[PDB]
This record gives C-alpha cells, structure tokens and sequence, in this order.
C-alpha cells in the first residue's frame, strides 16, 4: 500500500521491502515473486562467435595462451546489457601481448557493457585476433542443438540468487500484520525495480485466464 | 588401395538415466532434472544442486 522501499547495500546487490501485508499474504507471495525472479525474467546472452582463423571449436590458434574453448567459456560468462533491438553484432580487435577483457569490445550507442574484470583470454605473440559477436533476446536456458560457424550455450537469466523472509511489524491494527524483505543478486544487467515490476507484470499476465 | 579415417568428436550433455556414483562406492542412477526454482533453499538463498 505505501509502496516498495528500497535498501542499497551493494551496487550489484539490492533489497526491496514490502509493508504492510496481511495475515498469511507474505510467504505465497515470497514464494511466487522468488520463483518468478528465479525463472522468467528474459535476458541478453552471446549465441554464436564468428572467428575467421578459428574453423572449429577444437582447434588451436597461434599466439593464444588458452584454447578455443576457454574463449567461449569466458564470453559465457559476460554479461551484456541491452537498451533496444532484439538483435546485435559486436566486433573485437586486439593485437600484441597482453590480456584480453570484455572493456576491450567495440560497442553500440545502446549496446552497454559491464566494465569486465574477468579476462577473455591471454595473448603472448604478436597476433591479430579478430572475433565476431552475436547478441539475441530470450529467456530461459536454451541449448545449442534445440535453437567455420561456431555455436555457443546462453543462459538468459540476469538473477542469480534470490532469498526472502517473513518478519513481523508492529502497527497499531486490527491483527499482527507481517512485512518481508527480498534481496535480489544480478549480474548489473537488470535493477532491482523493474525486475520485480516484470514479475507482477508476469503475474497479472497468468492470473487473466480467470473471469 | 586406399584407407580414409574420419575423426568425430562429440560433447555429449548430462541425460536422464546416467549412472554416476560418488567417491565412497554410492552409485546411482539419475531420476529426472529439476528446475531450480523447485529445489529446496537455505536461509541466505543458495539452492542445492543435489
């Protein structure tokens, strides 16, 4: 009724407080919200990677410290964060010694990427590596089977964990009425307002079938 | 007069059905795979994968 509060104990890591429920509304609804925010919420994730010396995903390219599938791996575990479209292509190019990060990428206007401290790769010699990206919408998990051109695995899920609990406020009302409090932990992909806002936006979507 | 051999690698996933045992001689067999919205949580949010 007064609205979700917000807490902010880490930038990557929010709590959402919701106040004041009645009695025997806090655990469905902490349930429904934590399986909704567990498994619906759509995300962005790299579906196929186009080298041009790399032919198939167990070969070994020269210059390269890691093998190819390490590579895929790492650009698995990135996350991109889309503003429009359903569709992108983002292009690498990095020569010479050093690391290799996600920052490293050349990017689009709306096309936003996370600063990445995990490296890619590690290059050594003195070799050019150009890499061809692609971005597409989904949700769910969906494999590379059931969908020189690899392909690689997504996982469109931003939300990694999810926990709630119920706890008991003192207001001056008829019954004891109960607060819960929900911490959601992303990847920096997705807020914490508009994925529980999409979640009740899911919910009111499964609840019309009635009436 | 002439011999071709083709080498094939797959990567086969984790299916329904395998037998995988532990490392003290408990052996199994795997019934289905769950969701991890159905497993069961602890206090701070971790879902047990087995």
């Amino acid at each position: 009724p007064r609205g979700p509060q917000i807490e902010r104990l880490t930038d990557n890591r929010a709590k959402v407080v919701i106040e004041p429920l009645e009695r025997g509304y806090g655990h469905t609804l902490g349930n429904a919200l934590r399986r909704v925010l567990l498994s619906s919420i759509p995300g962005f994730a790299i579906t196929e990677v186009e080298i041009d010396g790399v032919l198939h995903e167990y070969t070994t390219v020269e210059g390269l410290q890691e093998d190819v599938l390490d590579v895929l791996l790492n650009l698995k575990d990135v996350a991109i964060r889309m503003h429009s479209g359903d569709s992108a292509t983002l292009s690498l190019s990095k020569q010479g010694p050093g690391t290799v990060t996600a920052a490293d990428i050349r990017t689009d206007h709306n096309v936003e990427i996370i600063n990445g401290d995990h490296v890619i790769c590690h290059l050594t010699k003195d070799t050019a590596l150009n890499m061809r990206l692609k971005i597409e919408r989904g949700f769910g998990y969906q494999p590379a089977a059931a969908r020189g051109r690899l392909m690689l695995d997504a996982s469109f899920s931003p939300v990694r964990r999810v926990a709630y609990a119920v706890e008991a406020a003192r207001v001056e009302q008829r019954t004891d009425l109960d607060k819960l409090v929900i911490d959601i932990e992303t990847n920096g992909t997705i807020d914490a307002e508009e994925a529980v806002r999409t979640a009740a936006d899911i919910l009111s979507d499964q609840l019309s079938v009635f009436g | 007069l002439k011999m071709v051999k083709v080498f094939l690698a797959v990567k086969r996933r984790i299916q329904p059905g395998d037998k995988m045992a532990g490392r003290h001689g408990n052996k199994g067999v795997v019934s289905n795979v769950v969701p991890v919205e159905d497993m069961p949580y602890m206090a701070t949010g971790e879902s047990v994968d087995i």
